[PDB]
DNA sequence: AAATAAGATCACTACTGGGCAGTACCAGACTCGAACTGATG
DNA sequence: CATCAGTTCGAGTCTGGTACTGCCCAGTAGTGATCTTATTT
């Protein structure tokens, strides 16, 4: 009977032992809702949420609801959506039949686009309000919008495909194949005795290259349609390709993902169609490896650190001025990055402290002025005489107002 | 009154309701006023007379709505 | 039947919890321009 | 020899794990006036 945000803030946040979890339980845990895609992921936040939910609920199978089983085989690049995706027909069927309404994990994968059970696409916008919704929100409800609270289920999907018989059917068949493969992958996540490792990919590549391209990475790379440098990245280093690339490879080989992961079934098969099909010739490349000089960037950043400006810029501003990317700068210079970030953070903290002490001073002055004329000083009346009548949300402005009133006798 | 209605608007030839036997002991003049106002005020939505009593106005569909906060003298007015 | 109670409703007042759109940081990680270098027909 | 496949270096681009800002609305318990219904004599 409580909102999910309230439950997380007042019961899940305290149990966790991280600084941003305890500090975020008194301010609104927007950090966990803006980054809720990693709660069902393979990362540390997903594991910690699973463990805390297990402690709260005394369950033993909560890790199946996430992809922690595929931590060492799957990468988080382009794997999870940012927005909630639902099948309205699924909600309507579950509610009409009397079953419980729930969100499947298959909807949280960006590669999945349509619902295999109902042959209709997954709708990612509330029909009533064209407003985007995260995976988990403060007012989340299974089957209801987390922004207007109205039912999201319908007997018929409101989105229909365009009229075309050239490539729409092929795209639909491809989407069905990805949906089936990912679903079977999720199902096999529980049947496997142990999690397959990355070296399984290397062994599988060693088999398929020898079997189709007679030990030639260039021919294979041309066949699938991805750069050979990425093939070298995969086959001889601990780099896991995205799910999209693996699914495309499996589609071109007619062998499912689980049958590709195992290094045994690949030995006893003699693929021939993979050489027959090849439809990857025109691919847009990256923009360019833009120039980067250590001396120039170092001198500019030292100048901006020494130079006193107001107020001290954040590092996104510095990077945008340089016309570079944040990661490119931080890769070579992480120390002065931290120095500039600190300087900005202490400046912001000092500014907040001074401005809010001042705000308390005007609060006291306003209560003085209001009590001078004999009118009863209340919170609303004082708020009516402030530029931002919302500063009382700070829990010392209200304390100062209460202290000033109680000193005066209220 | 059809030629008059075609020539002059915002005039209803004849309005008729039927008196309600009250559920309580005494006749309900409140309900009488509400029903008379509803029946009388059903021309096209063009005729907006914006009655001088708050609580009696049009809606999205053009029907007449009166909440329970409007007193009987206000309804009569 | 008139008189006296009493709950219902509207309207206003004062009080006190308390969250969402948004910003910021930090390395780990993946992918592939661009080039380097060796085998080969 | 010049063409092509296997190798390095480093930037474009994601993304999770971690931390924090800046601001008003809503739900509720009171009183006061005024119905609407319900007991007394
Ligand atoms: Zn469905
Ligand atoms: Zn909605």
């Amino acid at each position: 009977g409580v909102l999910p945000g309230v439950l997380m803030t007042r019961e899940i946040a305290p149990l966790v032992n991280k600084i941003y979890f305890q500090n975020g339980a008194n301010r609104g845990f927007r950090e966990i809702f803006n980054r809720s895609q990693a709660l069902n992921g393979m990362g540390e936040m997903a594991a910690d949420l699973v463990q805390v939910l297990q402690k709260l609920t005394l369950r033993d199978d909560l890790r199946f609801l996430t992809m922690l089983f595929w931590s060492n085989i799957l990468t988080p690049r382009n794997l999870f959506r940012t927005r909630k995706a639902w099948c309205p027909i699924c909600y309507q069927e579950r509610h009409q039949n009397g079953l419980v309404v729930y969100e499947q994990l298959l909807w949280t994968i960006n590669l999945i686009t349509i619902c295999p059970q109902h042959q209709k696409p997954l709708v990612e916008l509330c029909p009533h309000c064209n407003h985007e919704s995260p995976l988990l929100n403060w007012r989340s409800r299974p089957g209801y919008c987390s922004k207007c609270g109205e039912w999201l289920g319908a007997n018929q999907c409101l989105k229909t495909f365009t009229d075309g018989e050239g490539s729409i059917k092929l795209q639909l068949e491809w989407q069905y194949w990805t949906a089936n493969v990912v679903g079977e992958l999720i199902l096999a996540s529980q049947c496997f005795e142990s999690a397959p490792s990355k070296e399984n990919i290397t062994k599988s590549l060693n088999i398929v290259i020898d079997k189709v391209a007679e030990n030639n990475a260039a021919a294979f790379s041309r066949l699938i349609g991805v750069p050979k440098n990425s093939l070298w990245m995969w086959q001889s280093t601990k780099t896991l390709p995205e799910l999209n690339t693996l699914l495309k490879i499996c589609y071109e080989l007619e062998i499912s993902l689980v049958e590709f992961l195992t290094p045994k079934n690949l030995i006893t098969k003699s693929f021939t169609k993979i050489s027959q099909k090849h439809l990857q010739l025109s691919r847009t490349p990256r923009v360019s490896p833009k120039s980067f000089d250590q001396y120039q960037v170092k001198d500019a950043l030292l100048a901006i650190l020494a130079g006193n400006e107001e107020p001290p810029p954040t590092m996104e501003e510095v990077g945008k001025r340089l016309g570079h990317h944040n990661r490119t700068i931080s890769r070579h210079f992480p120390d002065l990055c931290s120095a500039i970030s600190a300087k900005c953070r202490n400046y912001n903290k000092a500014c907040r402290l001074k401005s809010i002490e001042k705000l308390c001073s005007e609060v006291r002055e306003i209560v003085l002025s209001l009590n001078a004329q004999g009118v009863y000083p209340t919170e609303g009346r004082v708020c009516e005489l402030m530029p931002n009548p919302g500063c009382f949300r700070y829990k010392q402005v209200r304390a100062a107002f209460n202290d000033a009133r109680r000193e005066f006798g209220l | 009154a059809l030629p008059k209605l075609e020539s002059d608007r915002a005039r209803v030839p004849v309005v008729g309701i039927e008196a309600i036997a009250p559920e309580s002991r005494y006749f309900n003049w409140k309900e009488y006023y509400t029903r008379a106002l509803i029946t009388l005020e059903e021309p096209l939505i063009d005729h907006k007379f914006d009655y001088g009593v708050r609580g009696i106005s049009r809606d999205n569909f053009g029907k007449i709505n009166v909440e329970s906060k409007v007193v009987a003298p206000a309804l009569r007015r």
